[PDB]
This record gives structure tokens, sequence and C-alpha cells, in this order.
RNA sequence: UUUAUUCAUAUAAUUAAUAGGAUAAUAUUUGUAGUUUUUGAUACCAUGAUAAGGAUUAUAAAUUGAAAGUGUUAAUAUCAU
């Protein structure tokens, strides 16, 4: 685990993306080196991999990768383990105590972490509303030529309400395909600094950012609206095989017989 | 041994234990006299 | 001498055994 | 008789050998790579593992073998374990305590089971089913210090019980058989080898010595008859390589064993009877009735006088 | 016929004489990070990078045979190995011109 | 029969066994001599009493050695292993592409195994450089072949 | 995985203009499997991010059709062929497919003979050997002797 | 008178047979299976070399270049089931 931790920070030093997915490759193994020589990566290990890997992935606006590395850490049920460290670090402290240790769920709530995710969560959800906003309007700007087009009239986004569970409800019914919380509790740190107490937009603009990339849903809400496609049949008296008669839409011309599919 | 199946003293030895009866049996003593 | 044959292939492993085979499948099953 | 210069030189048939015959992969030298060991499936939840952590660092991990003393490790278990308020922690603890207790040879170590695990799985028609990384610790402690509570656990993982033997190793079953043979159990080797048939277990692949040493220890007659239909369940190459086995663990290779053989000569004189034969070669009533008219028929003819 | 032989091994031929046969790993040589400059000729002993031809590009087996020569022998026996004009010396006419 | 007899091949064998010591034993001794035998220092790390002592150390492990393989290539590479006729390199009782006599490699011209072409016994055959400029010729081109078209590193 | 499944799916089909005459064709397309996959090392797509059944083809393809520099080095000693024979010889009931059962373009006119002269160059050994008696009438047209004819 | 080879007289050398190891779904393995191991038929076949004599073609001044094929007697000699 800490050769390949190693290997991999050399990687993200090297900005070598396709080094990073071969690292992570390694990482995961095969039958041979898991099973027949048993010899692969701790858990510990294999997460703080996936997590550099993805945090570097996430930062430089890598999207496939990213999401194939999001799509192992839900397969391997990954997307709580920093606060299970935390827990599990208080509970080694406490067992050398020698009080008496569990895992329930206000265990893992009673953490900074949880908390501090929750409380700035609002923020994550106005940063990500305003930020669409202003994709949706470029997007209408962009459509015409620049005045603005009637695509950003209406878009997929509803208000939010002027409630914290509301908040919640709004980011698991918009962008309920990933973690969110998981998300903005792995934006927190940047190469130790918590961005999260002293650099407040520039966090939220990371998290912001990577809940936009990790989601498909939002990846399928923020397209450019493109022209419309016409069909269209050969022509009567053949004159070439690449000139042919569109399929015109009635709001192009008015008028004329209605007309079948 | 993976052509034939054996080796060549195992087939000397096979050679000579194969015909044990018509190599040597008696020393043949006597005195044949002419009968005519 | 007879002459080798320089049209046929070496004789070289490309295959499972059938517990390896049956080993598959039944993980796959699981 | 040959091909002429002046001729073309193509090729005259292609031929399909690799692709007709796909053979697998087969060497006289085993594998470099492999464990060669018991794995255990060390499967801790990553917040205990954290939690736990100075703990389970004296305990062996994936192919690492730590110096510390059993003494140290039965008595970190012992304090520590109860407070921690969770059932797999506990068990998979245990299991690395048992796994260190085998390496190790601290034959102490099966009062831990009769003390946390015992009244919840093998006492008095317990409904729990332990972890499968529990009962595979636990026997192979009690086959590393020849302990024979192996046999109560061993019951349990059957079709009717646990049915962890289709999870068993191919290694787990080479340490169970040397055990066995080491103790003498003629019931115990016939009732491991019924089930490693049954379970479709890799018979070629169990560790030689492991199996020269659960034949040598057959002597009832019985179980000796049973032995003789069994060894036609090995390949050729293997009832070779058991003969050349069991001659040099009676002969001179006898001190790579701990404890040394008994003489089972009616054993060895049968498993080389056996490999030279799967080598190639280099109306009583009735017939009694026949005996006494033969014998009544010559007193009356007189060839059986009486008295004179 | 009766007596044809292709100038040309059929389609059907090439495939199976290049179907019964594997491909070797190493023609692919692909290439992404670079060359590793420090650690590539110093590898592990079996797999090492030996050298070949002349005795210029054996660097570090002339100095891993000088520290065994120095490591071995003693000086004690060293001494005793004498030079040609070492021994000329006990000649009473050891030294004329050519 | 049947092949040869069996001390021919002991010979032959031995022949390839001092072959093989000459690959063993060369470097080691050829580094042993340009060490011992130098005059000029070695380094500038290595100077005076160093290099001197380090030469007498080089000469006793160099002569410690029993087995050492010194002896040059051209005293026993004349070794057939057909027959046991011994001819010699250098002279018409020896070729030296298949390694044989002139006795055997006139039977295996005469029993058809070798493919070879014959030529007139008085001409140079037919390689251009070896009618320009004859056996010295056709050596400088294997040498300018084999070495000096490379730029060294 | 649609183009890796693609490939097995175009090995795996059967063809009938050679009507399996020696064997099948299409084998030899898994051939391209050890080809992408490292196309994929280059192209940052992780090969563990494919299905198990995907992987199982894979694998078969590339033990049909990958080889090492190592194994190279030691795939051809006759233990291993004469091996691989006995193993054929004992079962091979078990595998086995059968077991189972000047410029010509401006040339129109081509110059001939345009004394190009053949005596400054050398080729003078021009030496040929007849057999003997090629008209002589005590001398068989045919014979066992015109087997001299074929040997150089 | 010294030396390259030759010759004299002192010598060393001796035996037999295989064994697959990284990136391969699991055999730990190789002083093991070999002992009375192989190097053992120089003969009286009818070979082949030597020397010797014959005939055919040039009616062109062109070409770098007018040169090539086909038959008989004596003596010597013949070591392979």
């Amino acid at each position: 685990g800490e050769v390949l931790h190693n290997l991999m920070r050399c990687a993200i030093a090297a900005r070598h993306r396709a080094r990073i997915m071969w690292v992570y490759n390694v990482m995961r193994g095969r039958f041979y080196e898991n099973v027949v020589v048993r010899a692969e990566v701790d858990l510990i290990w294999r997460y703080r991999i996936a997590m550099i890997a993805l945090e570097y992935l996430l930062d430089h606006e890598c999207a496939e990768e990213a999401a194939a590395i999001y799509s192992y850490l839900v397969e391997e049920e990954l997307l709580r383990c920093d606060v299970h460290v935390r827990v599990g670090l208080h509970m080694r402290e406490a067992i050398a105590a020698g009080k008496p240790i569990t895992l329930n769920n206000d265990v893992m709530n009673a953490t900074s972490l949880v908390r501090d995710a929750t409380a700035v969560a609002p923020e994550v959800a106005r940063e990500l509303q305003r930020r669409h906003a202003q994709t949706l309007q470029n997007n209408a700007v962009e459509a015409v030529g620049a005045g603005s087009a009637p695509w950003s009239i209406l878009g997929p986004l509803t208000a939010i309400g002027p409630t914290a569970e509301d908040t919640m409800v709004w980011l698991q019914q918009h962008y309920g395909d990933v973690d969110v919380m998981s998300i903005m509790r792995w934006a927190r740190f940047r190469k130790g600094k918590d961005l999260m107490a002293k650099d407040r937009p520039q966090y939220l603009a990371r998290a912001a950012a990577w809940i936009e990339l990790l989601s498909k849903r939002n990846r399928e809400m923020e397209e450019v609206p493109l022209t419309y496609m016409r069909k269209s049949k050969p022509l009567v008296l053949d004159t070439n095989s690449n000139v042919r008669v569109a399929w015109q839409t009635p709001l192009m011309r008015s008028g004329g017989p209605p007309r079948l599919l | 041994m993976t052509v034939h199946g054996t080796s060549l003293p195992s087939t000397y030895r096979m050679h000579k234990d194969i015909n044990k009866a018509q190599r040597n049996d008696r020393k043949l003593s006597g005195n044949r006299f002419k009968v005519l | 001498r007879k002459p080798q044959n320089q049209w046929e292939g070496v004789y070289y492993y490309s295959g499972i055994t059938k517990r390896q085979r049956h080993l598959i499948l039944l993980h796959r099953k699981r | 008789y040959h091909w002429h210069y002046n001729l073309p030189q193509g090729m005259e048939r292609p031929h399909s050998v690799n692709r007709t015959f796909a053979a697998p992969f087969q060497s006289n030298h085993s594998l470099v790579n492999k464990y060669r060991g018991v794995w255990i499936e060390f499967d801790m939840h990553p917040a205990f593992s954290v939690a736990l952590e100075p703990q389970l660092r004296k305990l062996p991990r994936g192919r690492t073998l730590p110096k510390t003393p059993a003494e140290e490790v039965i008595a970190d278990y012992t304090a520590l374990a109860p407070l921690v308020d969770d059932e797999k922690t506990r068990d998979l603890w245990l299991a690395k305590v048992f796994q260190h207790c085998a390496f190790q040879r601290c034959g102490g170590a099966m009062e831990l089971w009769e003390r946390y695990c015992h009244q919840r799985f093998t006492a008095e028609g317990a409904t729990a089913k332990p972890p499968l990384s529990l009962v595979k610790s636990v026997l192979f402690y009690c086959n590393k210090t020849d302990n024979s509570g192996w046999r109560a656990l061993f019951d349990r993982c059957l079709k009717d019980g646990w049915n962890y033997t289709p999870l068993f190793d191919t290694a787990q079953w080479s340490f169970m058989l040397k055990s066995i043979g080491r103790m003498g159990d003629e019931d115990g080797v016939r009732a491991v080898l019924e089930e490693m048939l049954d379970v479709q277990a890799d018979l070629d692949r169990v560790e030689a010595r492991s199996v020269v040493i659960a034949l040598n220890a057959v002597t009832n007659a019985d179980v000796y008859e049973f032995v003789k239909k069994y060894l036609f369940n090995f390949g050729e190459r293997k009832v070779k390589f058991l003969r050349t086995t069991y001659s040099d663990l009676r002969g001179h290779g006898a001190g790579k064993l701990r404890i040394p053989l008994k003489e089972n000569d009616n054993m060895y004189y049968h498993v080389c009877w056996h490999s030279s034969i799967r080598s190639p070669r280099q109306p009583n009533a009735k017939i009694d009735d026949i005996v006494k008219d033969k014998i009544e028929k010559w007193k009356a003819e007189g060839l059986l006088p009486e008295d004179y | 016929r009766m007596g044809y032989i292709p100038r040309y091994t059929p389609w059907e031929w090439i495939a199976i004489q290049e179907a019964d046969q594997p491909l070797i790993a190493e023609q692919i040589r692909q290439d992404n990070i670079g060359t590793s400059y420090f650690f590539s000729l110093n590898r592990y002993w079996r797999y090492k990078a030996s050298p070949h031809g002349y005795i210029r590009h054996f660097e570090n087996e002339v100095r891993d045979l000088l520290q065994y020569v120095d490591g071995v022998t003693p000086w004690k026996q060293a001494q005793k190995i004498r030079t040609y004009w070492e021994v000329r010396s006990h000649h009473p006419m050891p030294q004329f011109n050519r | 029969g049947q092949d040869v007899p069996k001390r021919h091949t002991h010979f032959v064998l031995e022949s390839r066994l001092m072959y093989e010591k000459s690959f063993r034993d060369c470097w080691l001794h050829s580094v042993c001599r340009a060490i011992s035998q130098l005059d000029e220092p070695l380094s500038k790390t290595v100077v005076g009493t160093h290099q001197k002592m380090l030469q007498r150390k080089v000469t006793c492990f160099q002569y410690n050695q029993y087995g050492l393989f010194k002896t040059p290539y051209y005293r026993l590479a004349n070794v057939d292993r057909y027959h046991a006729v011994q001819g010699v390199a250098g002279t018409r009782e020896w070729v030296p592409y298949v390694n044989v006599s002139y006795w055997t490699m006139n039977k295996m011209v005469r029993g058809g195994n070798l493919l070879v072409h014959r030529v007139h016994y008085t001409g140079w055959g037919t390689d251009s450089h070896l009618k320009k400029g004859g056996w010295e010729h056709r050596w400088n081109k294997v040498l300018q072949r084999n070495v000096l078209q490379y730029s060294r590193i | 995985e649609l183009y890796l499944r693609s490939i097995m799916d175009h090995a795996n089909t059967p063809t009938s203009e050679p009507l399996q005459s020696f064997a099948n064709i299409n084998v030899v397309e898994k051939k391209k499997v050890p080809l992408v996959l490292a196309q994929m090392d280059e192209l940052g797509v992780p090969r563990t991010h494919l299905s198990r059944v995907l992987m199982d083809e894979v694998e078969d393809s590339l033990r049909k059709f990958q080889t090492y520099r190592s194994r190279f080095y030691e795939w051809g000693r006759a233990v291993k062929q004469f091996d691989f024979i006995e193993f054929r010889r004992r079962n091979g009931w078990l595998y086995d497919l059968h077991l189972m059962k000047g410029d010509i373009y401006y040339d129109d006119t081509r110059g001939l003979h345009d004394r190009s002269p053949t005596w400054m160059n050398e080729v003078p050994e021009t030496r040929y050997d007849r057999l003997y008696g090629v008209n002589h009438p005590d001398i068989a047209k045919i014979g066992i002797r015109r087997h001299l004819n074929v040997e150089y």
C-alpha cells in the first residue's frame, strides 16, 4: 500500500493521468496476485490511493477517470471511510482510556466532518444553483449569438426551499446519483490546508465543481441546445446521389396541407 | 522414453530375458557314433 | 537426416483444466 | 525423398495443432508465487482496524509474521475485547489470535474457544453460525498443535451443519491430514478423505507428505479396504510421487518430520504395489457333498480298510 | 491440372499458420513515462542489465572485482611477489646496454 | 559403424569444455593482466603506494586461481567432430565454416549432405572483394561489417 | 467492453467458405486482443473495469496469443514438447475438437539487343556437364541414367 | 658447431542416463529411478590408373570473339559377409 501510494504521489507530481489509472489498475489487482499469491493492498491504503487520485482527477476536470474511481468507491462501499478513520482514531483513544467502544449512526454524526458539511451544505446548494443559472444563461446567449433565447426561461432546476432540510431535499433530488455529503467532505481539505474554515468561496467553487463533474444528471441537464437534424429522401429525377429532398417542419414553412409521418 | 517407452539398458535386459530358454539349456554331453 | 517441419508450430500450453473451468463457472454462479 | 530446388518452394499443408489440442499448463516444478499456507480472509470494518491498530500490529497480517509471544496476544484479547461492542469484530480478532498461537505452537489457546465461542456455536444445539474466518483459524490451530478438538468442529461443517467444507482451501486439507496421521486416528482419516471426495477437492494437489502421513496411520482392517479403493482417485503423476515420498520419509529423509513415522509395512507394500500398477510395465455345500460320497465309495471298495 | 503447385500460399493457410503461434508481449514496445536514469541499469542481479563486449562497458564489475580482490588477499602474501629486476639484482652483472 | 569411436567423442567434448572454460575465465584473466601489468596510474584517486599494493594483490589473486584458462584459442581450434583426422588451421587441411578437415569435407561433398557450389580451382569464386583483394580484403570487409560501421557511444 | 465483445463475437463466428476444412479461421482475430489492451494502457482505460465474463474471454485469448521474452527462451525445450506429445497421447479425448465428434507503360515496341557489352564484365565460368552418348545408337534413350540429370 | 621435424628411452590419461522455476487458478522435487552398462569381425572377388594410333568443319574480310564435338590395341593391377 505504501509503495503504490508513493507511486500514485509520483504520478500526481508528474501530472500523468494514464499512469494514475495504471497505478489504480495495479492497485485493484487480478485473480493471480490477490488469490494465488495472496498479496493484495489493504483497504485503508486502497482508500488513500483512490482518494488522492480522485482528488487530482476532479481538480483537473477528468470526467471519465473520476467516474471510474467513484464507481470503484461506490462498489467497495468506501464513501464514508474518512469518517470511519476519524471514528477509529477516537475509538483508539477511548480504548486506550478504557472505555467501551461501538459504531452507530450517531457516533458517525458526532464527528466534526459531518457536522461541518451539514452546516455548509446550503452555501453549496446556492453556489450550485447560481453556477447552473449562469451556465443556462450562457447557453441561451450562445444559442443565438448575442438579447437572449427562450432556452433560459424555464430550466431544469427548481428553487431551493428556505430550510436546511429543504436544502438536503434539493441536493438529493437534483444531484442524487452521487453522494453529495461525501463529495463535500472530500473537497474540504486541499494539500493539508482546511479550505472550509479559511477560504470559503474557494471551497464552495471546488465542491460545486466536483459535484457537477461526478453527477451524470448534472451533465445531462447542462447541455447546449443543438439544431434540429431534418430527414431527407432521394430525388425523383436522380441528378446526384448527394442531393436529397429535405423534410421541412411546418414551423419553417407556414401553410400547406397537414402532413403524415 | 517418450517415443519408444523404454531405455536401452532396460531394452538389453528385456531382450536377454525374452529368450532365456533357447539360449542355453544343457551342455549336450555324450558321444555320437557312426551308424551309416 | 529426416527433416523437421518448419510449418508446424512449437508445442505450447494454451488452455485450462476441467477443474479450472468448473471453478470459474462456480464462482460466476456465486 | 527430397524437394528439388527448381520446384516452387510453397508450403505443402498448414498444421493447426495448438488450436486442435488446447493444453493446460503443467510443469514439474511447483508455483513459485503461491502462498503455501492457510488464508484467513481478514475482513475487518475500516473503523475497528484503526481502533485496534496497536493490538492488530502484533498479529499476523498478509504474508507477515511478527515475533510477538502468544502470552501477550492472549492477554491483549482477554482484557480489550469485551470493550469492543461488535460481534464480528471480536470473532475476527480471535481468528488472528488462533492463527498466531498456531504458528508458535501454544497448546493453551483452546481455552479461548471454550471461553467465548463454544457456548454460542458448539454447545447443545446452538442456532448461531460462526464466521468462516474463525472456523478456518481454529481448525488450522488444532491441526498444528495436534489438538483433538478438530473432530467436533469438523462434524459441524458438513451439509447438515454449517456447510463450510466447500469453502476449504487445498492447504486446509493438507494441514488436516498431517495432524490426523500424527495422532493416528483411523476413523479420522476415513471421515476426512470421504469428505474431500464428496466435496470435489483437488486431490492431486494435496501436499504429498500430508497424504503419506495420513496413509501411514491406517492399521484397522475395514479402513484399510477403504484406502485400496480410494487410492485410484489420485492421478498417475501423484501416485508415483506418493511412493517416492513414503520411501524417503521412512528411509533417509526421515529427519524432515518433527515426529518420526511408525512402522506400517502393510501400507508401504500396498502403495508400492499400487504405484507399479498405475505405472506401465517395465457353492461350499454342494462341493462338500461330493467329497463325502467319495470317501463312502473308497470304504465300500476297500481302499480305506478297518483295523487289522 | 495434374501437377499444380501454387506460387502464392492461400489466405486460409496463412490464417491457420498465424492462428497457431502466440505473440511476444514485448513486440508492442509501448513507452509513455521516459527512461529510468537512475534505477533501470541497477536492478536485481538475475534480471540485471548485463554488459557485453569490451571491458570499457564493465564499470561496476571492475569495481566489484577490485573490491573483492582487496578483500580476500592479505598483504603479507602479496609482499612475496617480486618483479624481474628485483631478482636480476642478485646477478653479478645485472645491467648492460643493448 | 556407428558414428565415431567414443574416445574421439570424449576428445571433442573436452575441446568444448576448454571453450567453455575460456568463456568463463577470459574476462577475469584479461582484467587481472591489464591491472597487474600497467605502470601508468589507474586513477587520480589511487596513486603511488596504493597502486603498487593493488597490483601486487591482484597478481596474488591471479596466481592463486588453479585452473584459470589462459590458453590461446588457436592452439586447439582444429578439432574435427566427425572423424579423428587432425588438421592444421591456416593450411588446406582445414575448412573454417563447417569446421571439419579436408577429408571430412570431401566425404560430405561426395555424400551430398552440404549445399556447396563448385567453382574453378584457379579463380577467386564469386565474391567481388575476394576477386579484388584476396583473403585480406574479405578479412577487412568482415571487420568493417562487424565493428567499424557502428559509431561507438 | 463493446469493442472486446465485438472481437469475441467475430472470433467465435464460424465460416462456410472453407467449410471448416482444417480448423476455425476467425480465432486469429483473438490475436488482436493483446494489441488493443496495450492501447488501453495508453488510453488510461483500466482493464480491471471489465466484466468477469469478458475478463474470462480476454484471459482465454491472452493465454492463447501472448508470450513474454523469458518464456520465449524456454518454450521450445524438448522436455515441454514431448510432455505435450505425451499429454495428447494419454488424455486427448478431453481436449480435442475432433475427438468429441524499359518502363512497361511506355514500352510498346520493345528494343532488343541494344549493344550492351557482356564481355566487359566477367562471367566466364559457365561450364556445363552433359551426359555421355546423347546421340549414340548403342546407348538407349530411356534408362535409369536419366536420374543423373537431376544432381547438382 | 646451434636449431624445425624425424628417432631413442622415461609416460600421464580411463568409462556409463533424463530432469521443465517471474508476469501460468495452487503437486516443494529432484545425489531420484542405473547396474553383470557401450567402446569387439581388416579380408586375397571379377576394381582402376598408363601409353599408343582415327575421322568431321573452315570457299566469309564481318564479328569483342571463324573454334568445337565423335571411335580401337598392348603391358601393369584387382585383400570388403
